[PDB]
């Protein structure tokens, strides 16, 4: 019953490298290898930029003017750019070139946990003198393939126009094969290797990745109504001033619950809350059929 | 009886999804069924899959 | 009455006028699916009659 | 109002019909409504304004 | 980064000697990937 473990791992390239295992048992090598590959291609942490804001763009569907490159092109090219973040599971880096020629990967201001893989990386080409873009590449982390299009449910005020979001390529994989080959150590009867022979864009390294594999692999063993709802929406449904809504929020008021509470006495004692903004509230409110001084009595349940 | 037309004009980016229509230039039709995941495609020695 | 392609709309929330500019269209490059109001269109209808 | 009764009667009317009129009325309606305006009583109202 | 485990199980198994066990929640690929290992080593070894 003897358990296998890993011996020389070739680094053959930036790219990919080969990782070995010596002590394989009868036809363990098919067993272990293929669902290896499989969590291998499936499940592995990735860097892959999710959101662009660039410098005069307000879709994906525009051409810049002094630059060539479509930009819905610019952002399939960022998308093939390759970093690895170490403290940061978010980082947001900055892009910044002129005058005529490519733009490579080189050319973003370089940041704490920022490591870029190809330097020579093409984002986009620039074709006249004075011509000049700015950009904020949005960095996040994140396991396998999440396209642009389920990135919104969720919302929440995607406002900035200017963003464009891109679908997630998270994952260091391209291509893993494991080949078994009859291994003979000194003494026994008859064992086999594990070749596996894998493919990265240089973020990961192969220990690392081989580790965090067997790692999930074994971790997957680890068992083989009264009251109104409006009470409950934010200030920002009451769709107030801004100076109001900053005002109540400075008051520990971020629900309607919270404000129909209040009376106009104590409001009135606020530092920032003059009559024109109780005017206000009091006119929202009563047009939504609220009021202030309202008791619910039990606030808040869970 | 038309006082005034606002034209906005849509960009929408659709993939592909199950129901779509394929074909080769051979007069081979056909449908796509489900999208397989890169872990279950049948692959070579090389370990490229198809 | 003549139409208006004015923001003002009945029944909205500011979810709904956020994506419209003042005179009511919808601004450039603003992504958008399914039920967002592109151009805020009204039309006179008098007395209801409840 | 004309609630599950035919067309709907002035204040005066409602005044005449339940002998102690005018003013009086005027003010339990105010009343009436408001006891309706609080929630949990409001709240199967509210959901059918869109 | 968070993984999934499963959550929900209910072996129903016939007799004795057989039985049919069953897990709901997992993450796209890794039913195959587990069922595959765990039938090869329940074969061969």
């Amino acid at each position: 019953f003897l358990k296998p473990r890993l011996v020389d791992i070739e680094q053959v390239s930036s790219t990919h490298a080969k990782v070995t295992l010596e002590p394989l048992e009868r036809g363990f090598g098919h067993t272990l290898g293929n669902a290896l590959r499989r969590i291998l291609l499936s499940s592995m942490p990735g860097c892959a930029v999710t959101e662009v804001e660039i410098d005069g763009v307000l879709h994906e569907y525009s051409t810049k003017e002094g630059v060539q490159e479509d930009i819905l092109e610019i952002l399939l090219n960022l998308k093939g750019l390759a970093v690895r973040v170490q403290g940061k599971d978010e980082v947001i880096l900055t892009l910044n070139k002129s005058g005529i020629g490519p733009v490579t990967a080189a050319d973003i201001t370089h940041d704490g946990d920022v490591e870029i893989v190809k330097p020579q990386h093409v984002i986009c080409h620039l074709t006249d003198e004075n011509a000049s873009i700015s950009m904020r590449i949005k960095v996040q982390r994140g396991r396998g393939y999440v396209p642009a299009s389920t990135r919104i449910h969720s919302e929440e005020d995607e406002r900035p126009i200017g963003r464009l979001l891109v679908d997630a390529c998270y994952s260091p994989v391209e291509r893993i094969a494991y080949n078994v080959e009859a291994a003979r150590v000194e003494q026994r009867t008859d064992l086999d290797k594990l070749v596996i022979e894998m493919e990265t864009n240089g973020t990961i390294d192969p220990e690392e990745a081989i580790r965090r594999a067997a790692t999930i692999l074994a971790e997957q063993l680890e068992a083989f109504p009264e009251f109104d709802p409006i009470l409950l929406r934010p200030v920002d449904d009451l769709e107030l001033t801004v100076r109001s809504a900053n005002c109540l929020k400075a008051e520990a008021i971020h629900y309607i619950g919270d404000l129909v509470q209040r009376t106009e006495v104590e409001l009135l004692k606020t530092p920032n809350l003059g009559k024109k903004s109780l005017t206000e509230i009091k006119d929202v409110l009563a047009s939504r059929g609220l009021s202030l001084g309202m008791r619910l009595e039990n606030w808040p349940p869970a | 009886g038309v006082l005034k037309i606002v034209k906005v004009y849509l960009a929408v980016k659709r993939r592909i999804q199950p129901g779509d229509k394929m074909a080769g230039r051979h007069g081979n039709k056909g449908v796509i069924s489900k999208i397989n995941p890169i872990e279950d495609m049948p692959y070579d020695e090389n370990g490229t899959p198809v | 009455g003549p139409e208006e392609i004015t923001a003002d709309i009945p029944n909205v929330g500011e979810a709904a006028l956020s994506k419209l500019d003042e005179s009511g269209i919808v601004y450039i490059g603003a992504e958008v699916t399914g039920g967002d109001i592109l151009v805020g269109k009204v039309t006179p209808k008098g007395e209801t009659q409840l | 109002f004309g609630i599950d009764m035919n067309t709907d009667y002035t204040l005066e009317e409602v005044g005449k019909q339940f002998d102690v009129t005018r003013e009086r009325i005027r003010q339990i309606e105010a009343k009436a409504l408001r006891k309706l305006r609080h929630p949990s009583r409001s709240e199967v109202l509210r959901s059918f304004l869109d | 980064t968070e993984f999934l485990k499963p959550r929900l199980v209910d072996i129903e198994q016939v007799s004795s000697t057989h039985a049919k066990v069953t897990l709901e929640p997992l993450e796209r690929g890794f039913g195959h990937t587990l069922g595959n290992a765990l039938r090869r080593i329940l074969l061969s070894s």
